[PDB]
């Protein structure tokens, strides 16, 4: 009897009537496979186009947006924002330079000249304001590489991170291809590492100079910050 | 009327309106000509446009169409291909496999993968058994037919790229879904065979 259900019995009785097939199709509902695991370490620009990231000590994970309870529960819309231009995002919030002060302290910690080579990249501040605005407050870290171009390594404060999807979007489409952007952890927390495509690309320039080095004047570094920075620069050196 | 070929064309059409998209206004331009049937075909059933965030039922509504083409004694089976023309994401249902042929006709025929991008000039060719084939390797044996895992595409399209993500949908309530089912067969048992 509910034996011998072929496939012609099935699309039968639908043609019979569309309703029962709407009732299958409705039925039907849950995805296979959102959830797919990670591991550490993991570059972020050779990977599927949307992702939300929920990294967690104990694993690491990553889902798709159309199925993450975090990015649903919360407004879906949020608050998009105009970060779409590289450029005109640096130019834009350069000025905010009360805030985004732990950026400025780092790389005036380092005073290592390459404080010009800071500034040369604008795609470096992108980075801290996308990772900033989605993912709460980072701690920038700057190194320098072989290359003249520094390295940069943004901290994330945060036991259990959830990287949002709009997060990845902009920063692998708008800065992505000019830098490399991986994602890895030291000892204390998780950070996402802006790098230079070898020498490979080097792109854009504007030069402010001084204007900028007159405008630190030195800010005072919180000890907070400075025993932070002054410890992950010494384990990114033991890297 | 020329109903033989008019009225098949007619309810096909009608069958990828009703399941092709679950909710939201379908974009679709159906053809009005002779030419479909045809060998050697290069013009579609019809041609739908792909929305972001939509889900389209690929696997049921190509399942239906090959039904209703071997119940009348049609020997080829159908064929999707969804192609970036650079404006918009289209698919079209042609009814047997194109002239467009894999020796350097546009952008490879790109197969199925859980995430394909999709570039400008550049498509995606589905066949009879790729469903099958592509679901082979991510559920067991016993799920493997369409009555208990469909295959469906996503599209995400944005002005810097635009990417076909296909997935595999089961039913959670698997209870319910047994009882829809047995609406279905006692549907099929009450209306009368050749
Ligand atoms: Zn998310």
């Amino acid at each position: 009897d509910r034996s011998h259900f072929s496939l012609r019995d099935f699309f039968r009785g639908i043609s019979a009537n569309f309703e029962l097939g709407k009732d299958f199709l409705r039925e039907m509902n849950t995805p296979i496979h959102v959830s797919e695991a990670v591991f550490l370490p993991l570059s972020l620009c050779t990977l599927s186009p949307g992702r939300c990231l929920r990294l967690s000590p104990f694993g690491h994970s990553l889902t798709l947006g159309s199925h993450c309870e975090i990015c649903i529960n919360r407004s879906q819309v949020h608050v998009p924002q105009e970060f779409s231009s590289t450029q005109l995002s640096f130019f834009n919030n350069v000025h905010k330079i009360i805030p985004n002060k732990t950026f400025y302290v780092s790389l005036l910690s380092s005073s290592p000249s390459a404080v010009k080579a800071g500034l040369s990249q604008p795609s470096l501040l992108y980075a801290y304001l996308v990772t900033g605005h989605f993912c709460g407050t980072i701690c920038p870290i700057f190194s320098t590489n072989g290359k003249g171009r520094l390295i940069m390594h943004l901290l994330l404060q945060g036991t259990s991170l959830h990287i949002p999807e709009t997060c990845l979007k902009l920063l692998c489409e708008n800065i992505g291809p000019t830098y490399e952007l991986a994602v890895d952890l030291v000892g204390d927390a998780f950070c996402i590492k802006v790098s230079p495509r070898d020498t490979v690309y080097e792109k854009a320039v504007n030069v402010d100079e001084d204007a900028i080095y007159e405008a630190i004047k030195d800010l005072e570094c919180g000890d907070e910050l400075r025993l932070q920075i002054i410890n992950y620069t010494q384990l990114i050196l033991e890297n | 009327m020329a109903s033989p070929e008019e009225r098949l064309l007619d309810e096909l059409n009608n069958v990828i309106v009703s399941f092709l998209c679950d909710s939201g206004s379908l974009e679709v331009e159906r053809c009005s000509g002779a030419h479909v049937f045809s060998r050697g075909s290069s013009q579609p059933l019809c041609t739908v446009k792909l929305r972001h965030g939509q889900i389209y039922h690929l696997e049921f509504v190509y399942k239906f169409l090959a039904f209703k083409l071997k119940n009348c004694n049609y020997p080829s089976s159908p064929v999707f291909v969804i192609s970036n023309n650079g404006l918009a994401t289209t698919l079209r249902c042609f009814l047997h496999e194109p002239s467009g042929l894999r020796s350097g006709q546009s952008g490879p025929c790109l197969g199925l993968s859980t995430d394909v991008d999709l570039p400008k000039n550049s498509i995606i060719m589905l066949g009879q058994d790729d469903f099958i084939k592509f679901k082979s390797p991510l559920v067991f044996p016993a799920e493997l037919d369409l009555l208990k895992s469909m295959v469906v595409c996503r599209a995400y399209i944005t002005e810097h790229r635009t990417t076909m993500q296909f997935l595999v949908f089961q039913a959670a309530n698997a209870q319910k879904a047994s009882r829809v089912m047995d609406m279905i067969s006692d549907m099929s048992q009450q209306l009368s065979r050749s």
